[PDB]
């Protein structure tokens, strides 16, 4: 039975990922004053289908590979923690209930830039994995600000425990007193899925280059996985919905339309920005972000101490 | 026989995906390049047919070779081509790349692209409109459309 | 990160154009110069027409004078969008150049109606225009250049004031005033230096001494301030663009020389000397008296420049072409040093660079 | 006669300092920036429905070629040689000879469709109407020797597209 | 118009909306109609394997009250 | 115990999905292919300024791994002198944050 | 409230095509179910409709026949298919069918 | 002391807003009153279980039940 619950989670998890593609291909035609796919299926809900089964037939582009094995395992890794990301989810009750949901979020986060480190030692071009240290280098920077934002709200919390976090927001969203760590972590995760203005994978190569159309597709996928999943961590940690006990699915229904309106605001940043220039987000980062988040960090924990309003431990 | 009929309904769901999901490499040499970006302004819209606006050369699907090939670049051309993930298919688009065009008894022009790679569609225009080129490219799908893959590979 | 040397290799699109001029006769040799700058059709029309004009001793008609200004500052803005939303669109900002190319459909949709063709119309011709305009068409060029403001403003909604376009583009490929100078910079890339520099003004050519227009000067001969000009001459085109539409006075369209302009059909139907007239100047075309010139117009890229040989004969013996975007592309290597390799797309961007009329 | 772009002094009262700083601390002009991109999101795209839906041409304009005929059926090619002696591109290939009733007429008109640059200067070359580049731009072919037409392939186009071809001729033969 | 991004909206939300909705189900079809017992600290803990010993079925959530003593 | 089999079924199905994406298009015959980067040949030059924000990082990970308990001291009884050293842990990351500004640490990745 | 009228809109949508069945059909050829004027009809079938509401572009259009010259055209529908006296119309060369 | 102010706010608004928050978060809690209340709060919180006193025989502030007057007690909690 548990089984049962694990495959619910996790087949919903590829089929969202899979319109998420039509999603974005479609708001972002109508943001650029055409329309999106609406030819393939009727509005356009047979494309991810055509695009599934075209990369899954192409040839494989067959590369001369440094490592055959970390070549294998940087897709698996990429995947196996896009697909766990979503297990202490509560949303209203996670998969798996744990005590350290946050935390174990936060570290198996961490774990993903090897996906892309394997991967670009894994291909013989030097310039992709110039591109991969680049891009590591950018992840783990701004998994820093995302350890200490995170931290910050969670002194309001009282715990790592991802659903207490519901009960911390029952009376007003985490947004009202945590709006700057909100915007800097919404850019935070905006920079940790490569997302635009922050990807230099496709600014003038990517670290994913020499994998297939099948592979690479499933990269594309752990990544538009990892971003609903952080998407809809962001709105349990800052806009966190009405609970029921007795009528679960409204908390579901409000925050899949909260979640729903983060990812498509993720891809109305694409559609209006230019890139930064890597020194620029590493100046975004460093000088701007860092200290903002110390200063911050200072406040959330001086705060509840000088207006007596430390949440409790359980 | 039962055979016969998998095979056809295999293929017809392979050339679907593959006509449905075209991805091209536009080799946006001259200015015909500015007509296959028309051909991709929100007028036309090529996206809308699943074609989508400058995909990578390892993962696309059609090369349109938009523009005048010279001497000086058709081994780059050559090389683009051979990196092309199978099934490539090759449009032609205008008439320095269909058979050298104002540019044919020149020192320095590829008289035609065919003279270089294999070319599918032959789109013809100097330059071709952007419609003409979305013609080209719905022909190209036509084209994949009453391919016989795996009933030629069941009757060998 | 740094880059050290900037070695662009050219040549890539190098047709051989200006030998296939010299066994070609004038007007045959004339679309060669839709395919130079091949987003500045008519105006290479333009300035290869008034080449020939000045080497024939003869001018076009005012009316045809005032359909070349108003198609070139068309063409002006043609060239412009392409610029300013490609540049965009190569640093990352790709949705405005999807808003501009609609705009951009709609005036290949006028020199459509005028010619026959989306770009490369041959309509600007050595004694004038091809035909006259048809009829309704400037009520529509109106109907384009009242909304087009509009287009201008939200475009510079999306890049003027944006950090990421300000951090892409202030301190990016900074040209002085002298060494632009020498190194054969022209147009937006010496306005951008503070150089007040415009052939439109200081060496005026059809009728823009009557049209009233304004140039945009830069400050610190940045990307940005290059940005900032050819943002507000797009502005200032759509300000000559409503001059011309309602100065456009009547008259013919070609030069009443039918030795040079061919005569109508009506007439090359009817009389002796007409079909004559036709019959020569669409076999052997009409003489040109032998003599140079270098005649340059201020192309949306900057100077753009016929130095043209004739020997006495129907065909140019020299057709030499000066691009903007050679000398441009020339100083790359200098404003690229001291700068990151992502800068190096953003200053291929602020050189408004189309290769065709590069390597000819 | 000239005007500066980006010669302003910003403001230096606490008034415009904490204007800035309010724009660079909460991302003020991204949001307009935001709202642009949210304003075009809910705007009718310019899309059109091709092939149901057709871009809009003028009856000016240069597409394939064809030649013409009179209205009795007789060829309005008299086989001048204008046409490949303006011809930009030398795409034109013409050969004559008297017919069996002594009539100038040619036995070869080719038109190599890929040396073509669609500038119409045949057709305006043309004293008697016989070539001219008619309205089709929609006949993209699978080969290239599809695209080197021949007199038999340029006389079909004619009785092809002839109806089509004389009502553009007469909306624009005043202009010409 | 902008409304045609609608559907993919919608079949990507309803995707959303199963595993919550799922493992509520499961969650009240595992646990006697209920919530699933949150332990995350060992006094939880031992009184769930209280009520796993005092129920007699070897279930946790099979609930004994006052009908359980005289 | 399910969160292994959970483990266990995300690996398990990642590895089939790479399985298959390595696989099922080499059941093809498509073609052999002979096919003989902007550096040539050249040896990768080693960037100082990478592995700068490298260990960057790994330093301002250790001061996070020492933050990472406040939620849970917070709960304690002897607050001032965990506020004290709350407020010394984010203060010597901020100086750690400030030297390395003053020693251009932070340029050209700034 | 002006979305009851866009609801009725699209049910009149539904209606005009002939019911859901050739609203169905219109959706799988077109990828549009707007309702037009029927202008005309060629010898082949190929019906033409404006819809002078639409803006200029979308304000004629042509639903394809579904079988043209012997080949089968209800999913192959081809620009090319227009004949030539409907080709000033519909690429507005003209104002008059 | 005010024109640097003004000018670092014009120049470096992050880092006015980063020492100002810093120095908020350091001088603030030793000027709130209700700085004591969080210590009483997480000293009023029985994580252990009150091991109860022998009862000597003198002990008058000891209560030998929850519900006696005698004791700690917790109305400034409940009331604030
Ligand atoms: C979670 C839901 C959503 C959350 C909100 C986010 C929605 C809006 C997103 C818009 C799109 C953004 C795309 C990416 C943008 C990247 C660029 C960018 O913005 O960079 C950040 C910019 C960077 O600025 P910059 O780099 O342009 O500035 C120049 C800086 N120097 C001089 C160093 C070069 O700003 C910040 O870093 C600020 C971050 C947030 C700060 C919040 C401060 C709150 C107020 C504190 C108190 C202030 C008063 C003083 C104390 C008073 C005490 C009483
Ligand atoms: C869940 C996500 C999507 C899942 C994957 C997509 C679903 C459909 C998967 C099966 C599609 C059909 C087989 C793969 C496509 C074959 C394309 C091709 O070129 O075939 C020619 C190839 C080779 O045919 P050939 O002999 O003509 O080779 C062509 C190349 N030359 C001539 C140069 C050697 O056919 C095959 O390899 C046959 C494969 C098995 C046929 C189908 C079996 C049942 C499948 C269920
Ligand atoms: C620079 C360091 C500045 C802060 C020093 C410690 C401040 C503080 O709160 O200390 C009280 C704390 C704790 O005192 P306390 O008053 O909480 O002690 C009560 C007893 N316990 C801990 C069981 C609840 O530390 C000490 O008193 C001793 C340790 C620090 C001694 C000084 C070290 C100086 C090093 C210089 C090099
Ligand atoms: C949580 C919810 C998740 C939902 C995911 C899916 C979202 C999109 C749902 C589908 C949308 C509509 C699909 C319509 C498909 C096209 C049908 C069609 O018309 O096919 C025509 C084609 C040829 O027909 P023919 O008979 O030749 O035509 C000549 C007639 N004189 O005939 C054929 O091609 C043969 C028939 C093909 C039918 C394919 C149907 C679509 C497959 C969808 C798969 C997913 C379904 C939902 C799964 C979740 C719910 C269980
Ligand atoms: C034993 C017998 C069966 C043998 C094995 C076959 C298994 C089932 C495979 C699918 C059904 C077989 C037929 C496939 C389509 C054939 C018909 C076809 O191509 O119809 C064309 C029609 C659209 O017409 P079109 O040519 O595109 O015209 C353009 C518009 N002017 O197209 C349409 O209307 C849409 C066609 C959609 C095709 C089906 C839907 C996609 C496939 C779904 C199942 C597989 C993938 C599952 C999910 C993968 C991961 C996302
Ligand atoms: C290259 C190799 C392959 C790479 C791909 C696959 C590996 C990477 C992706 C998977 C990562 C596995 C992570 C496993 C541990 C995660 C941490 C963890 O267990 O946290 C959850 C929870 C802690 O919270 P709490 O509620 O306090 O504990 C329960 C008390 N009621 O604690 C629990 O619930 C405890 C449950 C029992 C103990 C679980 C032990 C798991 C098995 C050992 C580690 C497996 C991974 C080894 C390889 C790592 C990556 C190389
Ligand atoms: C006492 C409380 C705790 C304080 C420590 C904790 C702070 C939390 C935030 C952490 C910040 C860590 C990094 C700080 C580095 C400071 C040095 C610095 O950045 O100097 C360089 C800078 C000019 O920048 P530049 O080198 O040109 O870099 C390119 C950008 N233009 O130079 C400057 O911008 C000048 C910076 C100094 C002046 C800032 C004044 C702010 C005043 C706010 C009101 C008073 C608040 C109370 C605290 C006292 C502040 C002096
Ligand atoms: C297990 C496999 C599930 C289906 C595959 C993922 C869903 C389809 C995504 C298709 C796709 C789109 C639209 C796409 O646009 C894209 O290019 C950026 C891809 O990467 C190569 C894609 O993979
Ligand atoms: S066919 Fe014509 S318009 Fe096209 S690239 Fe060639 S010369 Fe330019
Ligand atoms: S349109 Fe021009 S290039 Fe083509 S055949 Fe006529 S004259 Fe020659
Ligand atoms: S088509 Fe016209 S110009 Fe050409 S040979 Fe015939 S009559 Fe002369």
């Amino acid at each position: 039975m548990f089984m049962i619950n694990v495959l619910t989670l996790i087949i919903p998890i590829l089929l969202a990922v899979a319109f998420l593609t039509l999603v974005e291909r479609k708001v972002l035609g109508y943001m650029q004053f055409r329309k999106g796919p609406n030819v393939v299926g009727p509005y356009g809900l047979l494309q991810p289908i055509a695009d599934a089964i075209k990369l899954f037939i192409k040839e494989p582009l067959r590369p001369a590979t440094s490592s055959i094995s970390m070549f294998i395992l940087a897709p698996i890794l990429a995947l196996t923690l896009a697909l766990t990301m979503w297990i202490p989810l509560p949303m209203p009750y996670p998969l798996i209930n744990m005590n350290l949901g946050v935390l174990f979020m936060l570290a198996m986060s961490s774990l993903a830039v090897y996906s892309i480190l394997w991967s670009g030692w894994a291909s013989n071009s030097k310039y992709a994995l110039i591109g991969a240290l680049r891009a590591v280098a950018q992840t783990i920077s701004y998994e820093v600000t995302l350890a200490i934002i995170l931290l910050s709200v969670l002194l309001m919390n009282g715990s790592f425990t991802l659903s207490t976090l519901i009960i911390t927001q029952e009376q007003v969203w985490l947004i009202f007193p945590a709006w700057p760590l909100a915007m800097m972590w919404f850019i935070s995760t905006l920079a940790e899925t490569n997302r635009a203005p922050f990807d230099l994978t496709e600014g003038e190569s990517g670290f994913n280059v020499e994998y297939a159309a099948g592979p690479f597709a499933l990269f594309f996928m752990a990544e538009y996985a990892n971003i609903i999943m952080m998407n809809i961590f962001t709105t349990t940690l800052f806009l966190g919905a009405f609970h029921n006990p007795y009528m679960p699915e409204l908390y579901t229904i409000n925050f899949t339309i909260k979640s729903l309106l983060l990812s498509i605001t993720f891809l109305w940043i694409r559609a209006s920005y230019p890139r930064f220039r890597y020194d620029q987000l590493m100046h975004l980062l460093w000088k701007n972000f860092l200290p903002l988040t110390l200063a911050l960090c200072m406040w959330h924990v001086s705060l509840p101490i000088l207006l007596s309003s430390i949440p409790p431990q359980t | 026989s039962r055979g016969e009929y998998v095979v056809a309904k295999l293929d017809d769901l392979i050339n679907w995906a593959r006509r449905s999901s075209l991805w091209p490499m536009t080799f946006g040499l001259a200015c015909c390049a500015v007509e296959m970006m028309h051909m991709a302004a929100p007028r036309y819209d090529m996206d809308r047919f699943g074609v989508v606006f400058r995909a990578s050369p390892r993962q696309s699907d059609v090369m349109i070779v938009a523009g005048t090939l010279t001497n000086k670049m058709a081994p780059a051309l050559r090389k683009v081509y051979d990196q092309m993930p199978e099934p490539r298919y090759v449009v032609s688009m205008g008439s320095c790349a269909n058979g050298g065009g104002y540019y044919h008894y020149s020192y320095s022009v590829v008289r035609g692209c065919d003279r270089i790679v294999p070319v599918d569609i032959y789109v013809p225009g100097c330059p071709p409109t952007a419609e003409a080129l979305l013609y080209g490219i719905l022909q190209l799908q036509k084209k994949i459309k009453r391919e016989k893959r795996l009933r030629i590979w069941y009757r060998r | 990160e740094m880059v050290r040397k900037c070695d662009p290799h050219i040549g890539l699109l190098h047709r051989g154009t200006e030998k296939l001029i010299e066994y070609k006769t004038y007007l045959q040799a004339l679309p060669y110069f839709d395919r130079l700058d091949y987003v500045s059709m008519m105006c290479n029309e333009q300035a290869y027409s008034l080449a020939v004009e000045k080497l024939l001793n003869i001018q076009p008609p005012p009316r045809a004078q005032w359909i070349r200004v108003l198609f070139g500052e068309i063409t002006r803005l043609l060239n412009h969008i392409m610029a300013v939303t490609t540049h965009a669109l190569d640093i990352g900002a790709m949705t405005p150049f999807f808003w501009m190319f609609e705009e951009r459909e709609k005036m290949f949709e006028f020199y459509e109606r005028v010619s026959g063709a989306r770009m490369h119309a041959a309509y600007v011709r050595p004694g004038g225009v091809h035909q006259d305009l048809p009829l309704g068409l400037m009520d529509d060029i109106y109907e384009f250049s009242k909304n087009f403001s509009l287009r201008i403003d939200e475009l510079e909604e999306m890049l003027t004031n944006n950090r990421i376009w300000r951090n892409r583009t202030v301190d990016i490929g900074v040209v002085t005033a002298e060494d632009a100078l020498n190194y054969g910079f022209s147009g937006v890339m010496l306005r951008g230096s503070g150089i007040q520099w415009d052939l439109r003004k200081t060496q005026p050519y059809d009728v823009y001494d009557q049209v009233e227009f304004d140039v945009p000067i830069g400050s610190r001969g940045d990307c940005y301030d290059r940005y900032l000009c050819r943002v507000e001459e797009m502005r200032q085109s759509i300000r000559i663009i409503s001059q011309c539409l309602n100065k456009m006075p009547p008259g013919e369209i070609k030069v009443d020389d039918a030795k040079v302009s061919p005569p109508k059909r009506a007439e090359m139907k009817t009389s002796m000397e007409s079909l004559i007239h036709h019959f020569k100047l669409y076999t052997e075309g009409y003489q040109v008296p032998p003599g140079a010139t270098y005649t340059a117009i201020e192309a949306p890229k900057g100077e753009f420049g016929v130095y043209l040989v004739s020997d006495g004969s129907s065909r140019p013996y020299r057709c030499k072409i000066k691009a903007p975007g050679f000398a441009h592309l020339a100083g790359l290597d200098k404003m690229s040093k001291g700068h990151m390799l992502a800068d190096v797309v953003a200053i291929i961007g602020t050189q408004d660079i189309v290769f065709g009329e590069v390597d000819r | 006669t000239y005007k500066y772009v980006n010669l302003r002094e910003p403001s230096m009262d606490m008034k415009s300092v904490t204007d800035r700083a309010a724009q660079t601390l909460l991302w003020t002009e991204l949001i307009r920036g935001l709202g642009m991109t949210l304003s075009y999101l809910f705007r009718e795209p310019a899309t059109i429905n091709y092939p149901f839906e057709k871009g809009p041409l003028s009856p000016r304009f240069r597409g394939e070629h064809a030649l013409r005929r009179y209205p009795s059926g007789e060829e309005r090619c008299i086989a001048c040689k204008l046409c490949e002696a303006v011809c930009p591109a030398q795409a034109i290939t013409i050969e004559a000879e008297p017919r069996a009733d002594g009539s100038r007429r040619t036995t070869r008109y080719d038109i190599d469709m890929t040396k073509c640059i669609y500038c119409g200067f045949c057709q305006e070359a043309c004293p008697v109407d016989a070539i001219v580049e008619g309205p089709n731009f929609e006949f993209s072919t699978e080969t290239h020797e599809e695209l080197l037409y021949n007199k038999e392939k340029l006389l079909n186009n004619g009785d092809k597209w002839e109806a089509e071809i004389a009502a553009n001729i007469q909306a624009d033969y005043l202009y010409r | 118009m902008w409304f045609e991004v609608l559907p993919g909206i919608a079949v990507m939300g309803v995707c959303l909306f199963i595993p919550g909705m799922a493992t509520a189900r499961i969650h009240r079809f595992s646990n006697g109609g209920r919530e699933k017992r949150v332990a995350h600290y060992s006094y939880q803990w031992y009184l769930m394997e209280r009520d796993r010993r005092v129920s007699g079925v070897n279930r946790y959530y099979v609930s004994k009250g006052l009908e359980n003593i005289d | 115990m399910n969160l292994m089999i959970t483990l266990l079924t995300n690996f398990t199905l990642a590895t089939l999905l790479v399985t298959i994406a390595f696989w099922l298009p080499q059941l093809n015959v498509y073609s052999e292919k002979t096919s003989p980067d902007p550096m040539g040949s050249a040896r990768l030059p080693f960037s100082m300024k990478f592995f700068l924000v490298a260990i960057t990082f790994l330093l301002f990970d250790l001061e996070i791994a020492l933050l990472l308990p406040l939620p849970w001291a917070s709960q304690t009884t002897n607050l001032n002198t965990m506020l004290t050293m709350a407020l010394l842990l984010i203060f010597l990351l901020a100086v750690s944050l400030a030297y390395e500004w003053t020693q251009k640490g932070l340029e050209w990745t700034e | 409230m002006e979305l009851l009228q866009v609801l009725k809109r699209g049910l009149q949508q539904v209606s005009g095509h002939g019911g859901l069945r050739g609203y169905l059909r219109v959706l799988f050829r077109a990828n549009d179910v707007r309702v037009g004027t029927l202008v005309g009809e060629d010898k082949y079938g190929n019906k033409y409709y404006e819809d002078n509401k639409q803006f200029f572009g979308r304000h004629r259009w042509v639903i394809y026949t579904t079988e043209m010259n012997g080949k089968n055209t209800f999913w192959d529908v081809d620009g090319s298919m227009v004949p030539p006296e409907w080709h000033r119309w519909l690429h507005c060369m003209t104002d008059d069918p | 002391v005010a024109a640097f102010l003004k000018n670092v706010w014009a120049k470096e608004p992050v880092l006015v807003a980063s020492f100002a928050i810093a120095g908020l978060a350091v001088i603030l809690p030793t000027l709130s009153p209700y700085t004591k209340y969080s210590l009483m709060i997480n000293r009023a919180t029985p994580y252990n279980y009150p091991v109860p006193l022998r009862d000597d025989g003198n002990m008058p502030d000891v209560p030998s039940h929850p519900q006696d007057p005698q004791g700690p007690s917790l109305e400034w909690l409940k009331r604030l």
